[PDB]
């Protein structure tokens, strides 16, 4: 059922960007998202959150013009932890670039997608859905790999110096 | 506190390592690297620097340290695993490095290399200075100074595009830096292409080198050329010399003239127009645009210190024509106010010393030999707790 | 039928009376006047005024003007005065951004809608030359969001984000005299609160009165649309969408409507006002990566054809540079499911 | 710089639903959300946005195929119906 | 200044250059043994490698049609075998005649001053002529080492070097 | 006719205007101006432009912030003062910030070209933790630039902090206010008569005004310092507490402008000058 | 690279750039190199006290007060001799070369002026394989400290030698990456049934020096090394004592070659993502 899990998170994520330019109700001539001041309380959606099991996670929490998604990550156990955490923070010092992101994730969460009004003009937003998706189909298997990476080369450096003796 | 720290200043063609303390590196390497044709373990770890990867014939050299700049990170990375474990032998965890880096690179730029020795080699310090700074505070130590100063005016010449500094009180001033795409290599072709027209017997596949020693063991500045083709035309004995060059191949040994490539092979720097079209511009006032550039109270602080740098200035009174060459022009220009026009005409002053071979990495000695150095290291607690935005700037 | 502009997002569309030229602004200071050459389009005009972003403007199709409202605060009319368009200084004494704007069919005032929970409305005298606002403040506590007139040049609809729909009575007294009585109520005097909905649920995105004014519907964020009477005494009907997110919605006839969303392909409406039923159509349309020929949602409509009664001719512009442009009686024979009253 | 007084100013049951359906099995999804009317998907919509924020041993698995009918009936106007309630259950 | 004063007058495009000659009598004469065509081999090689010479005079005329007259001549002197085999090459080449002002074939016609007479052209092609004569007798004892039959290897590698990229002829 | 010459910008045109017809400094000195001028208070006339009797100035420009009670007619002199921060510091700070963001800058070569980015890209907030949960956290504040020389640079954090660390006394050195404190002082130390009248009557004037939010700043900072020193704590007495701060959008070109509707213009000004009467 | 330089590559191109000075009679030059290596050895070459042709190798340390008890002076003394000499102010052991009594074939003591720290860990060894093979137990074990927090425990069996490291891993992500290194160590086995077996366990000392002062803590594991005679018999000594003695060394390297590979593994993926990311973006 790994399959349809993201098949929901597809099918909330379309339901949840459908966005528009809107200027602050509390500041004059300025434009800020809305799901992180939080400043005007009757503008934030009620946070949703789909899971396929006790860590499987998405948290949503729309707005007028950004939803600030974040991820939960399967991490088996602590050799995958350090996978995990290096992981997050090599891309989250590359979030100026790669400009999409949260720079530090929600508190339980591993990361934070923070959509705004004009990323959803410059981009085709029917496919910034499919970029989420996509994000979240290979670093089951980045992470997976990288172990049985990690699990081989030892092995060529062991078998080289023991039979050196 | 008690033992050493490594400098390790990455240079355009050639790496200069070593620890603090030392007058002269440990190792001269050029900064090249070799790697074979992913590649997964005994394949991810077949790696050869410097005068092995010029060697091997089986795998290529990518020379990713080009124009100063990294032209990518994962093959410039295995090059910084293999410069610690393999020919500093330093602690990994024991000692406060020092990278180096040319003028204008990003701020990201930073950010790539101070993650990469904080998250795959723990190093309990790090101080990415800038290659202009640390090549002043080696001319400190010269006679032709007495007072410590650091604004002044730095001129690299370097491997891949050659710069031009003005630098006050340790920091660069981007907005006047001028790429000019004379080299150390673009001497090398043309004399290399002057000896394919004269001398006879020598093969193409190796005369690069052939072409490089000449240069090495015979260049020399000529003061003026009008009177310097009668001097070979006069004497035949004093100017004229014989090279021994070594066949590689045929194993043998071949004599060569030392003949009219040897004082037009520094001279291309006073004019461009010798072996290039793309710059009517001698170098006589182009450091005085760059200076020209600047603001009106750092000019005649900016006059009494240009220091030179990098190899490519390893040529007999290079200074000394150039002051020349620059007196000429500085005082032109203030003739045109005494008729116009009162201001006092200024020295002009340009410094040389013994280690400007290799003065970037002398001032790394000038530096981690001093408790200063100690206080202003990033630790690497600091990466931990605050974050890269304190290693993605550089302090004093 | 398809042209396409530009990449940049459209704030909103309007044409001349004869519904020739077009006038936009592409997500920038500059909203700029086109025209039919055949079927070659002509940029003819540009205006450069506002400091800040433009957000909605209305052609006045009779007197030949054009109002703006945007995020510096500043709304500006636009005469054209030869060749050259002029702008004219309007100060509606509120701070922020406005929102929507639409001139009412006398003529001799605009609504304007922003965030200062007031709704401005300049009139024009005439011996200072001058429109002078004056406001609409309880009981709006949010944001106005879309605005419409009744053709009485009186009453005035009103859509904020406190889910309320109130429609209002705005009768300027001194530009104009004693209207006709209304089927909402007797005394009509400027800043009368007339009827709030009975919506607390979803933001009200569109609202508009029919050709008599008497019917006026609403879409709300939440998938649904809601239309009352003020013949059957403010009774709103409920209906609910089974499709996407959705922002305008127009008449065709007085009890027949067409609204499309972030699908950008539409799906007819009729007010069953015998059962008394809102019953939604169906899409009425017949079929980068997408079946519908514009990229974005849609952002307004509004008709080509003679009013909003005819009703024949009418286009989509939305988020993007390009526009469909869709013809009622082109869209009644491929179709097997639409229903008009 | 240290109070916030942008509030201040003068302007503008739970264990029932997840026992039952847990106990109920994945193959009568198409007969349970079916029966409901306009209103009853709406109603059952918040209900699925429960255990999924309050998961437990046997929760977030089934659901997933209980989302996947209601997506159908629902289509997609149906999940705003929980956003956009500004007073819900 | 060095090759150009008011006592002597400006007819062509060049002002006409007191020459010393194989012969002594009527000519544009000098007092010193040193030639303009001496100083165009005497500052050649501190020339030969520029792209654009400068203009200070009218002199420079003459001086860079002696630098492509040289510019034929190392075509030449490639294929030498002996001092006399070489001569007669140079008097093969001193005779054939190449355009000369504002003249189409003849690069460079954009800086000369063109005679437009009959009477100054053919004076300057008896003044070129001389040019032709006086110059090559003057590249025997320069080009050829002082033990004969061995042409100086100083004078070979020039002989890809160019004023510029054009073609003499075509 | 009106003559307008300023101290960091110098003006001149004509009467019953839109504008001042020409712009041009002024290179004693203030002498030799004549030249080429005749070729082709100031707070009375700032509030007669909005059109009132009695308010308070925020006069913030290039080289001084002043700020001023003015009656009707005259002034209020000894309750107008006159600070010392201005708009260049406000550039000499955001400078420092970019260098220690990573970005080479000289104080005297590179200045107008972060004078720029300035009055293109900086603003102020209404609180600063909120907003510091912005450049720590998320990626919204980063915005592009282009540098004249062709180069590229981001600016994310360092937009919002224009205003803040010289207010405090460590960054500037010297012991001050921040920019509503003194504004405060000032009708506390003002009257009781038309106290109330100044809280609706606040009017911004200059280029050092044009910070987007600035008007969202100091309605929140009085409602502090009035609930601190005169209301002392209570919550509804504060909810009746007028707050209107005004700004007007040609306000950049007002002085010279708000001039002419007082202008009632004769037919000979000659005959009062003492070098032509 | 895969195994470790036991050579010395900051002296073995220093010293044979100084003797073909004086093999083509050139003027020897003024050198003094200070630098370093791995465990907090400090080495020094210099001319001493003024002269070009003498060549002074120094080495200090802080091992010397407890290695010299373990018999350290009848190796080195026997293999350099005359070389050695006095000890120069603040170090240990200083040799010298004097460059006018060069030898026949140079390239012996430029080769062994680059065992120069492996040759005292030797003499501890040396010692210790006298006692197994003699059979001479009742023996305090050798407790030498080599850092600051690591410390060495040699022990001396009947057919066997184990040895022990006390490994500090100093921050926290290296333990559990390292802790992967000692699996396959412990799975040495499966086909080198003729390697040396290493036992390991984590912050838990072992019972047998359990009577010590062995420290307990998140940075530190324990290895072993079962020695038979096989492998310190007197045909292999010398191959053995130069694998064993880097054998802490050898594995702060892979841990980081290890991360190192990550970096460039997820680099390329960093791109990946950004190309994907590009392509919702349009061509317009
Ligand atoms: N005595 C000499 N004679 C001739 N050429 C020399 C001499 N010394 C050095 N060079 C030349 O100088 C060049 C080295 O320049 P440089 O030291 O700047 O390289 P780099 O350190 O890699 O560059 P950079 O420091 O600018 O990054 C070499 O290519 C060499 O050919
Ligand atoms: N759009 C803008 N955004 C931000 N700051 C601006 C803007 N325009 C101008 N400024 C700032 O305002 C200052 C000048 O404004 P102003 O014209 O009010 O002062 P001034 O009249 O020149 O000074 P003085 O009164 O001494 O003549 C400049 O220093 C500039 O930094």
């Amino acid at each position: 059922t790994l399959r349809p899990y993201l098949s929901a998170v597809r099918a909330t994520l379309q339901a949840a960007l459908c966005l528009e330019n809107f200027s602050s109700q509390v500041v004059e001539r300025h434009n800020k998202p809305e799901v992180e001041v939080r400043s005007s309380k009757e503008l934030l959606l009620q946070p949703v959150t789909i899971s396929r099991n006790e860590k499987e996670k998405v948290l949503i929490e729309g707005s007028i013009n950004s939803v600030r998604v974040s991820i939960a990550v399967k991490q088996a156990d602590e050799i995958e932890k350090i996978l995990c955490h290096k992981f997050m923070r090599f891309m989250m010092m590359r979030a100026e670039n790669f400009f999409i992101l949260r720079r530090k994730p929600v508190e339980g969460y591993d990361i934070s997608f923070l959509i705004t009004n004009f990323h959803t003009e410059q981009m085709y937003k029917h496919k910034l859905v499919d970029f989420v998706i996509h994000f979240m189909e290979e670093i089951d298997k980045e992470i997976s790999e990288m172990k049985l990476s990690v699990n081989a080369r030892a092995r060529i450096v062991a078998e080289e110096f023991l039979k050196n003796f | 506190g008690r033992l050493p720290a490594c400098v390790v200043d990455c240079g355009t063609g050639y790496t200069k390592l070593g620890y603090a303390g030392n007058t002269e590196p440990q190792f001269i390497i050029p900064s090249c690297i070799a790697i074979k044709e992913v590649m997964k373990g005994v394949d991810d770890l077949d790696f050869f620097i410097g005068d092995e990867a010029i060697e091997k014939p089986t795998y290529a050299t990518k020379w990713p340290i080009r124009h100063g700049i990294v032209e990518d990170w994962d093959l410039m990375e295995r090059f910084m695993e293999q410069v610690i474990f393999k020919y500093l032998r330093a602690e990994p965890e024991d000692h406060y490095f020092l990278l180096t880096e040319p003028p204008l690179n990003t701020p990201e730029n930073r950010e790539y290399t101070a993650e990469i020795m904080f998250e795959s080699f723990n190093v309990p310090g790090l101080y990415i200075a800038v290659q202009a700074v640390l090549a002043l505070a080696a001319s400190w130590t010269s006679r032709q100074v007495g007072e410590r100063t650091l604004t002044g005016t730095v001129i690299d010449s370097g491997d891949g595009v050659t710069h031009v500094i003005p630098v006050a009180e340790g920091y660069v001033i981007g907005s006047c830096i001028k790429h000019i795409p004379i080299a150390g290599r673009d001497i090398t072709y043309f004399i290399q292409q002057l000896l394919r027209d004269r001398e006879v017997g020598i093969p193409p596949e190796q005369s690069l080198e052939t072409a490089k020693a000449v240069k090495e063991r015979y260049s020399y500045v000529c003061p003026d050329l009008v009177k310097e083709f009668n001097k070979y035309d006069t004497d035949g004995s004093k100017w004229i010399k014989q090279y021994t060059g070594i066949n590689a191949i045929s194993k043998k040994e071949f004599s060569i003239d030392v003949g009219y490539e040897r004082f037009l092979g520094p001279e291309i720097f006073f004019h461009p127009e010798f072996a290039n079209p793309d710059f009517t511009q001698p170098i006589s006032e182009v450091v005085d645009e760059v200076i020209q550039n600047c603001p009106i109270d750092v000019r005649r602080p900016l006059y009494k210190n240009i220091v030179l740098s990098g190899g490519s200035t390893m040529f007999r009174d290079f200074g000394r024509r150039l002051q020349r060459d620059l007196k000429r022009t500085v005082d032109a220009r203030l003739k045109l106010s005494e008729e116009l026009s009162k201001p006092k005409p200024i020295d002009v002053q340009v410094i040389t010393h013994h280690m400007q071979r290799y003065a970037v990495w002398f001032g790394g000695s000038m530096l981690a030999s001093t408790p200063e150095f100690y206080q202003v290291c990033h630790t690497k607690k600091d990466y931990e707790e605050i974050g890269p935005s304190i290693c993605r700037h550089n302090p004093v | 039928a398809y042209h396409s502009f530009l990449v940049e997002p459209i704030s909103c569309h309007a044409w001349n009376k004869d519904r020739t030229q077009i006038a936009i602004c592409p997500n920038n200071h500059e909203v700029h006047i086109y025209e039919k050459s055949g079927a070659k389009w002509t940029k003819v005009h540009e205006l450069k005024e506002h400091n800040g972003q433009v957000t909605g403007i209305d052609w006045a199709p009779e007197s030949n003007r054009i109002v703006t409202c945007g995020t510096d605060r500043n709304a500006y009319v636009w005469t054209l005065k030869g060749r050259t368009w002029k702008p004219t200084l309007v100060i509606l004494r509120i701070n922020r951004a406005a929102r929507c704007v639409r001139w009412a069919p006398n003529e001799n005032k605009f609504a304007v809608g922003s965030g200062s929970r007031v709704i401005s409305i300049c009139y024009f005298e005439q011996e200072n030359d001058w429109w002078v606002c004056k406001h609409i403040k309880k009981p709006i506590r949010s944001t106005v969001l879309s605005l419409d007139w009744h053709p009485n040049n009186v009453l005035l609809a009103a859509g904020s984000c406190d889910f309320k729909c109130r429609i209002f009575s705005a009768y300027i007294k001194e530009v104009e005299e004693r209207p006709a009585p209304t089927p909402w109520g007797s005394k009509m005097p400027f800043g009368e609160l007339m009827f709030e909905s009975s919506s607390s649920c979803g933001w009200v995105h569109g609202v508009c009165f029919s050709a008599s004014g008497s019917r006026v519907a609403w879409v709300s964020h939440d998938s649904t649309v809601c239309l009352a009477d003020a013949d059957k005494k403010m009774a709103v009907a409920t209906l609910a969408s089974e499709t996407l997110p959705l922002l305008a919605l127009t008449f065709i006839t007085d009890n027949s409507l067409v609204a499309a969303g972030h699908d950008c392909f539409p799906v007819l409406f009729t007010y069953d006002a015998a059962a008394g039923m809102l019953s939604f159509g169906g899409r009425l349309d017949v079929p980068a990566g997408l079946d519908s020929l514009h990229k974005n949602s849609v952002s307004q409509i509004s008709v080509l054809s003679g009013g909003k009664a005819k009703c024949s001719q009418f286009c989509t512009t939305g988020m993007d540079g390009g526009m469909s442009i869709w013809d009622v009686k082109s869209l009644e024979s491929a179709l097997k499911d639409l229903k008009i009253k | 710089r240290r109070v916030d007084i942008d509030e201040f100013d003068e302007n503008k049951a739970q264990g029932v639903v997840l026992k039952v359906l847990t106990n109920f099995k994945s193959s009568e999804i198409e007969q349970a959300v079916q029966s409901l009317d306009r209103n009853g998907v709406d109603l059952l919509m918040k209900y699925i946005y429960k255990g999924f924020e309050k998961p437990t041993e046997n929760s977030s698995a089934v659901l997933l195929q209980w989302h996947e009918k209601a997506l159908a009936v629902g289509g997609l106007g149906s999940i705003i119906r929980v956003l956009t309630a500004r007073k819900t259950v | 200044s060095s090759l150009m004063d008011p006592d002597t007058k400006l007819i062509g495009n060049m002002a006409l250059l007191p020459i010393r000659s194989q012969f002594k009598g009527p000519a544009p004469r000098e007092t010193k043994d040193t030639d303009i065509v001496d100083e165009a081999i005497y500052y050649f090689k501190a020339n030969v490698f520029f792209k654009n010479y400068e203009i200070k005079n009218e002199a420079d005329r003459t001086l860079i049609y002696i630098t492509l007259y040289i510019s034929e001549c190392l075509k030449k002197l490639q294929k030498c075998n002996s001092k006399s085999q070489g001569e007669k090459e140079m008097y093969t080449l001193g005779i054939t005649n190449f355009p000369i002002p504002g003249e189409p074939g003849f690069p460079l016609n954009a800086i000369y001053a063109k005679p437009a007479n009959k009477q100054e052209d053919e004076v300057m092609r008896a003044y070129l002529q001389q040019l032709r004569q006086e110059t090559g007798l003057r590249l025997c004892e320069k080009v050829f080492d002082p033990q004969n039959d061995k042409p100086s290897k100083w004078w070979t590698c020039f002989v890809k070097r160019q004023f510029m990229n054009k073609s003499l002829s075509g | 006719v009106v003559c307008d010459n300023g101290t960091g910008f110098v003006k001149c045109g004509y009467a019953g205007s839109n504008f001042p017809e020409h712009i041009f400094p002024a290179i004693d000195d203030m002498k030799h101006l004549w030249d080429y001028t005749f070729g082709p208070i100031q707070a009375v006339l700032t509030l007669y432009a909005q059109g009132l009797l009695t308010g308070v100035v925020v006069d913030s420009g290039d080289g001084v912030t002043h700020i001023c009670p003015v009656y009707e007619g005259f002034s209020l002199p000894h309750l107008t003062r006159r600070l010392d921060i201005a708009g260049r510091d406000i550039t000499r700070y955001l400078i420092k910030l970019l260098l220690l963001r990573g970005y080479a800058f000289n104080h005297s070569a590179d200045f107008e070209t972060v004078r720029m980015i300035k009055e293109k890209l900086c603003y102020v907030g209404y609180n600063i933790e909120q907003e510091q949960k912005l450049a720590l956290e998320t990626t919204v504040l980063v915005e592009s630039y282009t540098l004249p020389d062709g180069r590229i640079i981001k600016v994310g954090g360092e937009r919002f902090e224009a205003p803040e660390a010289l207010f405090q006394p460590h960054l500037i050195n010297v012991e001050g206010v921040g920019v509503a404190e003194l504004l405060f002082n000032t009708i506390q130390a003002a009257d009781i008569d038309t106290r109330s009248e100044f809280y609706k009557h606040i009017v911004l004037s200059g280029g050092s005004t044009m910070y987007p939010g600035l008007p969202s700043r100091l309605e929140r900072e009085l409602k502090q310092l009035y609930l601190e020193r005169v209301l002392k704590g209570d919550v509804e007495k504060l909810s009746k507490f007028k707050i209107r701060i005004e700004d007007p959008p040609r306000r950049k070109h007002m002085v010279f402008l708000g001039g002419a509707v007082l202008a009632d213009i004769m037919k000979d000004k000659d005959n009062f000058w003492m070098t032509r009467q | 690279m895969i195994l470790l330089e036991v050579n010395n590559r900051i002296i073995e191109e220093t010293l044979a750039l100084k003797f073909e000075n004086a093999a083509a009679g050139n003027k020897p030059e003024a050198v003094e190199v200070t630098f370093a290596d791995f465990d907090g050895v400090l080495y020094h070459i210099s001319n001493p006290n003024g002269d070009k042709t003498k060549v002074m190798v120094s080495i200090s340390l802080k091992f010397y007060k407890e290695l010299q008890a373990h018999g350290a002076d009848e190796l080195l003394k026997r293999v350099y001799g005359s070389f050695l000499v006095n000890p120069e102010s603040g170090y240990n052991v200083s040799l010298l070369y004097d460059l006018e009594n060069l030898p026949a074939s140079k390239d012996s003591i430029v080769h062994q002026a680059g065992m120069l720290k492996r040759n005292c860990f030797a003499s501890v060894f040396e010692k210790y394989f006298q006692f197994q093979e003699e059979g001479k137990e009742g023996e305090n074990r050798a407790v030498i400290h080599y850092r600051d927090d690591e410390t060495m425990y040699v022990e001396s069996k009947k057919d066997r030698v184990t040895v022990v490291f006390s490994t500090v891993f100093k921050d926290d992500d290296d333990v559990v990456i390292g802790k992967v290194f000692m699996q396959e160590f412990k799975e040495g086995r499966r086909a080198s049934h003729t390697a040396p077996q290493v036992l390991f366990s984590h912050r838990e000392p072992p019972l047998e020096l359990k009577d010590t002062d062995a420290a307990v803590g998140d940075n530190i594991g324990y290895i072993t090394f079962v020695l038979f005679p096989r492998h310190t018999n007197a045909s292999a000594r010398d191959n053995t004592i130069n694998l064993i003695h880097t054998f802490r060394d050898y594995l702060h390297y892979h841990i980081k070659c290890s991360k190192a590979y990550i970096h460039t593994r997820m680099r390329a993926k960093t791109s990946d993502f950004l190309k994907v990311l590009n392509r919702a973006r349009p061509d317009a």
